[PDB]
């Protein structure tokens, strides 16, 4: 019997959970905080 | 600066309000007889509650009281 694995190596990037938790964590950040900005300077900009 | 305080936060208001209205008093007072006596007091002599040449030359009723006396007595109206 062979076991063939083809994983590209994560089991060598060490505590990929939170690794990985952390990673999208960030991508709803960056993504919400450029949402929230966004839509209230463009609600500044028609205050002004 | 106040939309985004607006929405965004609340209005820290000081004034509460009771739960229910509670009634002190209905009472009545009297306009004097003149507006002399209290322009004489207030030093103002503004010539729309004493003449009569003047508040027919604004329109109005006639030698309307002073408002400022109407104050005074309603707030004497209540520290009673």
């Amino acid at each position: 019997p062979v076991m063939a694995d083809l994983n590209g190596g994560l089991q060598f990037v060490p505590e990929l959970k939170e690794f990985t938790a952390k990673l999208r964590k960030e991508l709803v950040e960056t993504s919400e905080v450029r949402k929230a900005v966004s839509i209230e300077t463009a609600l500044e900009h028609k205050v002004v | 600066v106040v939309d985004f305080l607006k929405r965004n936060g609340s209005t820290l208001e000081q004034k509460v309000n009771l739960e229910n209205p509670i009634p002190i008093a209905v009472l009545d007072s009297y306009t004097p007889s003149t507006n002399e006596p209290y322009a004489r007091v207030s030093g103002d002599l503004n010539p729309i509650h004493v003449s009569r040449h003047f508040a027919s030359y604004a329109n109005l009723p006639g030698t309307i009281t002073h408002g400022m006396f109407s104050s005074a007595s309603v707030r004497a109206l209540i520290e009673n």
